[PDB]
């Protein structure tokens, strides 16, 4: 421990304490907006799936990861990547789509050749149905007529709690017509080709609206922890400095007096 | 090849003697020539030419540091010699 070293770490933790403090505030505004924009978007998602739950849909014989770009949000990108790699080995042909750069980097090296499309700038600007539609367009423009898929995302619960959730997407138009669909009448083969396409854009948007609410909340959290872990570390080293300042003055003085009291 | 295990303990011994000889202390209560103490010794370990015998004396002195501080006064004082 030295006066040069001590103050260097005090100079830099008073940085982190503040840098982290504003990153809590930045995320705190983005949470409060994402919490309001989720309130309707939930009802929207509720009404979107209210058909696949009321009438059972199976498949006789596509993985979508939803997170963001900006990290430091605790364990948002890492919780969905765990449940993606869980199904990457458990299954059958598996083709992956990752929304948010932090899926192209966290679970890439392992499944580098199993990529279909990648999406950036997620979590910078609050998501829209317009963003979900670009996700819907690119999926249907690719020559991958998928049998069945599942979308994995972070569902919001509260300021601190969230859970990684799967939702199966029966978006194969060949799978749209099952024995449970025989209950329904007055349908076209190519009117489901319209409905299935749109109900896909809904659930993508819903998962995206849940994610950016669950993401900014735990970044607000992680940074409120980190800024007040630095607040504690400042208050700890500062009085460690005083110890070492007073002791250096005292010790430099004994060193003189000892030399004066020998002549 | 001579090993001094260790020279820091010799310093404590030298500090004892010098202070007991009523000779004033310097930095860290060690006498003012605490550098001269080891430098004198460690210079004698050397490599002689063929004209003087061809022989040699190697030195591996040992220093104990507290809490990993090599930048400390006595450690650097010996580093500055070897």
């Amino acid at each position: 421990a030295t006066l040069k070293d001590i103050t260097r770490r005090l100079k830099s933790i008073k940085n982190i304490q503040k840098i982290t403090k504003s990153m809590k505030m930045v995320a705190a505004a983005k949470y409060a907006r994402a919490e309001r924009e989720l309130k309707p978007a939930r009802v929207y998602g509720v009404g979107s799936l209210a058909l696949y739950e009321k009438a059972d849909i199976k498949t006789p014989e596509l993985i979508i990861g939803v997170s963001s770009d900006r990290g430091l949000c605790g364990a948002i990108h890492s919780s969905v990547a765990k449940q993606m790699k869980s199904e990457a080995a458990n299954l059958k042909e598996v083709k992956i789509i990752g929304v948010g750069d932090k899926i192209r980097s966290i679970l890439h090296r392992t499944h580098s050749d199993q990529f279909l499309v990648t999406f950036k700038e997620v979590g910078r600007r609050p998501p829209t149905f317009g963003d979900a539609s670009v996700i819907a367009l690119e999926l249907l423009n690719s020559g991958y007529e998928f049998d069945e898929g599942s979308i994995i995302f972070n569902r919001f619960r509260s300021v601190i709690s969230y859970k990684t959730e799967e939702k199966p997407i029966f978006s194969l138009d060949t799978i749209s017509s099952a024995e449970s669909m025989s209950i329904y009448d007055d349908i076209d083969a190519d009117v489901l080709r319209n409905y299935q396409e749109y109900s896909l854009a809904n659930i993508i948007y819903y998962s995206l609206k849940e994610s950016t609410t669950s993401e900014q909340s735990a970044r607000m959290t992680a940074m409120d922890n980190a800024s007040k872990n630095a607040s504690e570390m400042i208050d700890k080293l500062t009085l460690t400095f005083n110890r070492t300042r007073q002791a250096v003055i005292t010790k430099e003085l004994i060193e003189i007096i000892s030399g004066a009291a020998a002549l | 090849l001579i090993i001094y295990d260790d020279l820091s303990k010799q310093a404590v011994a030298y500090r004892q003697m010098s202070l007991l000889l009523r000779r004033p202390p310097g930095r860290e209560a060690y006498p003012g020539d605490v550098f001269y103490l080891h430098s004198r010794l460690l210079e004698r370990a050397a490599k002689m030419n063929d004209a003087f015998g061809g022989g040699s004396l190697t030195a591996l002195p040992v220093i104990e540091t507290q809490a990993g501080d090599v930048s400390a006064y006595i450690p650097t004082n010996v580093i500055s010699i070897t």
